[PDB]
């Protein structure tokens, strides 16, 4: 659980080696000392893992821009050292979650055996490579390798989700409802490249709903406006008055009816199973929305949310924007979370009323009851020198593109503290009152109109 | 034949022989042939028990296995915690909940069979060992044959799947006592296997391994010319089915209705598939086959339907049948379930025209609101919920198309068109499901009527509000008016008030309905009113307790046996679809089991070791119910308090009754803690009073006194709680001198609690709180050197 | 607790039950005690007579206070005026007698007797109205006199005001159950409805929720639901709001507003005050609960109430002036 941690710090500048401030060299030198101490007693494990780490960095640095139009799988070039390495009995799979035991002896752990010769690609501004890792048991595991991006922020957000999951488990009110947050392992390897878990059996909500070829909206409502038509209209009214934006949004919403409720109907024909999956979906959305609001999660567009096909549970990815840094964007995020018409429509005929509202209240009570715990954890994160959670113009322009640190951290902590005590506009609000305000703000059509078209508020 | 390798596997899975001298030699052989690999844990015993069920469907043969399963559950309660700790990740396929469902299914098979009483008692005893443990699931799932599901995947053609299902049913029905059924079946096998489709089925299905292939070898024959099914062209194929009387005879004769309806479909010339026409002789001898084949026949007709003539005819006849159900006529539950299966089967079929699942749900032009009500009437809660959502979606699409509305608005149109309110319908569907959060989804319908308000108060444990509403409103029927009142009074304590209130009702009324027997007996045994003296649950419990006092053990076990059997029979006849329906039965069975366990201890001599083991067993099973609702745990705790008090009122000339007094005091403290967790204040106050009846105030303080301070703190009485603890601390300082290890934990906890309470109330400066309460608690637990304990380690951590 | 003496044990139980409503429960509980015990002590006799007249248990039939009150009410029922005044005279003379023998040093000691003497006086005052013909003018003057004396008790404790209001409800309801072939009983029904609304408001001020719910139920016995809404229905929404049931209160008022919009067309001056207040209350409740955006709350509830109160031009009134100020 720590050998990959230290190497990532020690391999901060190994990206250009294979192809600043005094704190950087001091951290790098100290990390090297730990590695030598680690290698003193177990040299075979250290040498084996660093070879695997180097292979990931070399694989990440591969350009591979020619196969952008290919979606069938590209054979890995023989020059990559990842193909040479096989049967690493001393390396445990970084993608898998390793249970922590009190004893110092680790046994019967799944180790890396080999890697498949075929790798896939995923859409985006960059081209990440999807590789398959074969464990000791012979079960294949899918890993996502990302280049030209920082993965340490995602790893930090994953732990907070674990703390939120751990807090929810120990309370009887939320443990009965099985209120949990979907998490995926993130293993940073350097300051520029990294590897993270690929959620098998999951599809983006945008891909399922507004796909050009076989989208849910097109299949169920052919006579309604197409996804391209709605996107084009919103961009036209972008440089217009607020009133013009509102009437455009209402016009688009009139000719765009949600069809997300059909996801459970076409995948779970059994009424008993269908009810369980719909209930799990409603609980997952309610739990994630409250936690995301508490942590100030932003940029929750269609491509940043994944839904499990087997379990119908939402998975949140791309957690770089948090702590209400989304309101600092040129187009502010006026919604605490995503509660669009598609999200509400998939909850059943009752909508937000019922399971969603009660689960949100139960989650808020747990958050309020663990305020001292939650505030302390965030305080540790906010003072991390390597945690670049603050917003910069380069990140702000990249997020929305079209064709004193101490004072900020204290303000964020104060804003988090007032949220956990229910203070919203200088007044004390109960758990039920705070939940109602959050639900109302998210579903308010006026707030959705001001939002960026890329967020797809109408979706 | 123990050494036989091919017979080795099956001899291991057979049910153990009954415990008798005649079955001695076979018993050691079976115990050794099964335990040859090694000892089996509790999980392995459960897995072994479930595997035997799928072999033979006779509950009598499983009587010994039920007793064996009871023994493992009783003496291995520690491993049930680990089993549940392994199943919260995937609670849908939880091993424990599958056992509960399997036992209940076995009980259903035992209904209307010889020797049904002992098998139900064994299941109830097995269901008494495991209580209403929170299974983290809502929908009950039934075990399905993996091989049967796998075999369906091999065939891609829909007709081939029809062939396999029929032959599998035909192969299954070759072993009953009836000879006409056997003769009719074998003729069908000869006819089906001689056709081209049957010939094509064998080639695909011969690759896999299945005993049915060997059974069907004699019937199959090789012929140059394939069997030809004659096709007749009726002048008007629709005249046979266009009869409202034929679709709804409903003369309390379901057997002839399904047979005539199936036969009419066969005689119609619409059917195209050849295998179906050959099923007529078998349909005429079995009603179950007619129900099974009917969805396939209806599906077959609509495939070659032209100009939507068959679709329109079937849509209006099926809808007419459903409308007849909404009347008040008086249709049998079997007929409605058969039509529901037809609707459910058609919903899973892809229409010939390209479309989605929503289009596939409308093979026939049907009003799903009526079907949902029928499904709710047939206790198909999840099926009704899905149908209601489909009905609402269809009308919303229809309204949008017509124009080219909230749940309250849509219900208004539904009432004025078909007489059924959609939002009202959704109410009992969610109540039948029993999920607490879904009740708030559809509550806007019927807000102001007291009945709807009363359930909300009872669900939220607002007993004071419910009690006022019950007294105020008079239009509510009297039978349920007091039923709430006694129920509300009991949850608030008020035992003396309830006793007088019950006496007042009996004075003013001579006619006495049975559901007031149930509550009066419930109050009589709870209040130890022993002078009050088919049989009901609380009647059996009250009778058994009096039998326990009078040492009448012969009737004490008989009354418990009758109660245990009676609980299962009422459990068998319900829907068995919602997990929340299992909890009230499991809790009552657990209470019966605990009383039965005490009977052997009561009958023989009383000793400290036996009582300590019972309390350890009680606490071991109690923590297994930590996630259970208070409504399912309170009756169990109430019985435990009573039976412990029954032991104390017994004569003890041995002067050892202090052991029972300590156990009762510890149990009542735990009851106060459990009630405090569930935001209840009346019950903890009553438990404290009961403790003070048997306990006094001495120099050495006790734990229940500290509990009283916590109870008063929960009652928002901070001055009372602080005064109790300050006096308690003052006595502790003067009494103990670092000499009593038992008082060390109480003194350390008391100082810590008082310091925390003072800090929260801001009634003392930080300097005094640390100097007098906080650091002293750390000091007391630290320098007393009373180490080598686990409770101290927990106490030191908190300090 | 059981170590407490029995004589005061049921005395507290009956008194606690009465303050929480539970009239049917108390009646059955009283019947149960009489069944299990034959000895009948005066202090239990005092409470049983108090419950009998409060619950109109007229079939139960020196003299004490509640005994005289119960006897006088039956005398009022039977038109036996000779004994009705004599019983009230004996009660009035008796009540002063205990006050004479006390210390007379604490002002708080005088309050229970003054409240009891006020109740006796009100019953005596209405006796002359009962004996002669019933007219609208006499009934209005009595209610105005009751209201004028009630505001003089605005600083009194609820324990000294509740018995007075309880007798007024009993007196008014006794008038309704009298035979009236003149078809003018609607005047008493309106007076009782107004009195019960005031009782609900007074009980709500003293942080009491059981009594306002009982008063609402009593109103619904003599009233129904029509196109034109009334004030007691608005009072029910306020009562449910005090019971920490926000969804129930909002649903009542939203249904009430929808009915008002369809029913009135700026034609009924009486419904103008109800419509303006109801929109204002619902908007304030929605704002506090944060269940609606500010734009809709102002557009639908707040500014609408101002528009209704102002643009309807139903001026020249004092209640409407108070309504506009609140709006
Ligand atoms: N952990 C994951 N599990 C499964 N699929 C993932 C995961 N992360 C990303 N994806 C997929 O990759 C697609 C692109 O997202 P991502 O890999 O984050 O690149 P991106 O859109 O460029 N994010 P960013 O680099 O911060 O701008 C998503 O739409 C998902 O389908
Ligand atoms: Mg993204
Ligand atoms: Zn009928």
């Amino acid at each position: 659980h720590t050998l990959f941690i230290i190497l990532a710090l020690a391999n901060a500048n190994r990206d250009e080696f294979l192809t600043s401030s005094q704190l950087d060299e001091d951290r790098t030198e100290a990390a090297n000392r730990i590695i030598c101490t680690i290698r003193s007693r177990r040299p075979q494990m250290v040498r084996s893992v660093e070879a695997l780490c180097d292979a990931y960095i070399i694989l990440a640095n591969l350009d591979a821009t020619q196969w952008k139009t290919q979606r069938k799988g590209i054979n890995i070039p023989a020059d990559q050292p990842i193909t040479k390495l096989k049967n690493l009995e001393d390396v445990v799979v970084p993608t898998m979650e390793i249970k922590v035991d009190h004893t110092g002896e680790y046994g019967n752990l799944v180790t890396i055996q080999s890697f498949k010769a075929e790798f896939r690609l995923a859409g985006g501004v960059n081209l990440p490579k999807i590789i398959d890792c074969v464990g000791s048991d012979g079960k294949e595991r899918r890993q996502l390798v990302k280049g030209r991006d920082d993965l340490r922020q995602d790893a930090v957000m994953q732990q907070v989700f674990q703390m939120c999951n751990t807090l929810l488990q120990r309370n009887t009110e939320t443990r009965k409802r099985k209120l949990t947050i979907c998490t995926y392992k993130v293993v940073p390897l350097s300051q520029r490249s990294g590897v993270l878990e690929w959620c098998t059996g999951t599809v983006p909500i945008g891909e399922f709903l507004v796909n050009n070829e076989d989208g849910a909206h097109k299949r169920y409502r052919p006579n309604d406006f197409s996804a391209f038509q709605c996107q084009k209209k919103m961009m036209e009214v972008q440089k217009k008055s607020f009133e013009e934006k509102y009437e455009v949004f209402m016009d688009v919403c009139q000719n765009f009816q949600p069809v997300f409720r059909y996801f459970c109907m076409e995948k779970f024909l059994d009424p008993a199973i269908w009810f369980e999956k719909r209930l799990a979906y409603t609980r997952s959305v309610a739990t994630s929305s409250i936690v995301g609001y508490i942590l100030g999660l932003g940029d929750r567009h269609v491509q940043n949310i994944l839904i499990n096909e087997q379990s119908a549970e939402l998975v949140h990815i791309d957690l770089g924007v948090a702590f209400e840094q989304g309101k600092i964007l040129p187009t502010p995020e006026t919604v605490p979370f995503r509660l669009t018409r598609d999200i509400v429509d998939g909850m059943g005929i009752t909508g937000v009323e019922g399971v969603f509202r009660r689960c949100c209240e139960k989650t808020m009570e747990v958050m309020r009851n663990s305020q001292e715990t939650l505030l302390t954890i965030v305080e540790v994160l906010l003072y991390d020198p390597l945690f670049d959670w603050t917003m910069n113009p380069l990140k702000a322009l990249y997020l929305a593109q079209r064709p004193s640190f101490n004072k900020v951290a204290e303000r964020v902590l104060m804003r988090l503290q007032e949220k956990l005590k229910g203070v919203e506009e200088g007044t004390v609000l109960s758990v039920g009152g705070q939940v109602n305000l959050l639900i109302q703000q998210a579903i308010d059509p006026k707030n959705l109109s001001r939002l960026f078209p890329g967020w797809k508020a109408w979706v | 034949n123990k050494d036989n390798e091919n017979l080795y596997i099956t001899i291991k899975l057979l049910d153990p022989f009954p415990d008798h001298v005649v079955f001695k030699d076979l018993r050691i052989t079976q115990q050794k042939i099964k335990y040859s690999r090694g000892p089996f844990s509790l999980l392995e015993e459960i897995n072994h028990f479930l595997s035997v069920s799928v072999y033979d469907a006779l509950p009598l043969t499983r009587l010994e296995g039920l007793k064996d399963l009871r023994r493992q559950l009783e003496l291995h309660k520690d491993q049930m915690v680990d089993i549940m700790r392994a199943s919260q990740d995937n609670p849908q396929d939880g091993i424990m909940v599958k056992l509960v469902v399997n036992l209940l299914q076995l009980s259903k098979m035992a209904i209307n069979h010889t020797g049904e009483k002992e098998v139900l008692e064994a299941v109830g005893s097995c269901l008494g060992e495991v209580g209403p443990i929170d299974f983290s699931t809502i929908a009950i799932q039934h075990s399905k044959d993996a091989s049967y599901t796998k075999a369906l995947k091999l065939f891609e053609d829909k007709e081939l799947q029809w062939t396999f299902i029929m032959l599998t049913y035909l192969n299954n029905t070759l072993v009953e006592d009836c000879v006409k059924v056997r003769s009719a079946a074998v003729t069908c096998l000869k006819n089906i296997l001689a056709t081209k489709t049957g010939h094509s089925f064998w080639e695909i299905y011969k690759m896999t391994t299945d005993p049915m292939l060997a059974y069907l070898q004699p019937f199959r024959t090789s012929r140059k010319k394939f069997l030809e099914v004659p096709r007749f062209d009726k002048e008007n194929p629709f005249e046979g089915l266009d009869d409202i009387n034929l679709w709804i005879p409903l003369s309390e004769n379901h057997d002839i209705w399904i047979k005539t309806l199936t036969c009419a479909f066969l005689d119609s010339g619409g059917t195209k598939c050849e295998i179906l026409q050959l099923l007529k002789p078998m349909c005429e001898v079995k009603t179950d086959f007619c129900q099974t084949v009917l969805p396939y026949l209806i599906h077959d007709i609509l495939l070659q339907d032209t100009n939507e003539s068959w679709r329109n005819l079937l849509s209006t006849h099926v809808q007419g049948f459903f409308t007849s159900c909404l009347r008040h006529c008086c249709l049998d539950k079997k007929s409605q379930r058969t039509m529901l299966a037809v609707v459910d089967y058609m919903r899973r079929q892809k229409r010939p025209s390209s479309g989605t699942i929503f289009n596939d749900a409308f093979w026939l032009d049907l009003n799903y609101l009526e079907v949902a009500k029928v499904a709710q009437s047939c206790a198909a809660h999840f099926t009704a919920l899905l149908y209601a959502e489909i009905y609402a979606d269809k009308k919303s699409m229809d309204d949008q198309e017509k124009r080219s509305t909230t749940i309250s608005s849509l219900s208004e149109k539904s009432k004025e068109e078909t007489g059924i309110s959609l939002q009202d319908l959704l109410l009992e569907i969610y109540r039948s499901i029993g999920e607490p959060d879904s009740l708030y989804g559809c509550g806007g319908g019927k807000m102001l009527q007291p009945i709807t308000r009363l359930r909300t108060y009872e669900h939220e444990a607002m007993w004071g509000k419910a009690l006022v509403t019950y007294d105020l409103e008079t239009a509510i029927p009297s039978s349920t008016r007091q039923a709430g009142i006694i129920q509300a009074l009991q949850n608030l304590g008020l035992c003396h008030i309830l006793s007088v209130y019950l006496k007042g009702l009996d004075y003013e009324n001579k006619d006495w309905c049975p559901e007031l027997e149930e509550l009066h007996y419930q109050a009589a045994w709870r209040n130890m009113q022993w002078d009050h003296c088919g049989t009901s649950y609380h009647e059996s419990l009250y009778n058994a307790l009096q039998s326990l006092r009078d040492r009448e053990f012969s009737t004490f076990y008989e009354s418990l046996k009758y109660a245990r059997v009676k609980e299962v029979e009422e459990m068998c006849k319900r829907s068995l679809e919602s997990v929340y329906s299992l909890y009230p039965t499991l809790s009552r069975l657990q209470a019966i089991g605990e009383l039965e366990s005490i009977g052997e201890l009561f009958s023989r001599s009383v000793t400290h070791r036996q009582l300590s083991e019972v309390y350890i067993k009680w606490q071991k099973h109690s923590q297994l119910l930590k996630d259970s609702d208070f409504s399912f745990q309170e009756p169990i705790m109430a019985l435990r308090t009573v039976i412990l008090e029954i032991l104390m009122e017994k004569e003890m000339d041995n002067s050892q009754r202090e052991c029972i007094k300590d156990i009762l005091t510890k149990h009542l403290v735990e009851l106060s803690i459990l009630a405090r967790t569930f935001k209840n204040t009346q019950l903890p106050e009553r438990a404290i009073f009961q403790i003070k009846q048997y306990n006094s105030v001495s120099c050495g303080v006790s734990e229940w006194q500290l509990e009283e301070a916590q109870v008063f703190w929960a009652k928002k009485e901070q001055s009372l709680a602080l005064s109790i603890l300050k006096q308690m601390i003052k006595k502790l300082d003067a009494s103990c001198a670092a000499n009593n290890p038992s008082l060390k934990l109480t003194y350390t906890e008391c100082l810590r609690v008082c310091g925390n309470w003072l800090a929260e109330t801001c009634l003392e400066n930080p300097a005094v709180i640390m100097q007098t309460y906080l650091e002293k608690a750390v000091e007391v637990a630290g320098n007393y050197d009373g180490e080598s304990s686990d409770e101290l380690r927990n106490g030191k951590m908190k300090a």
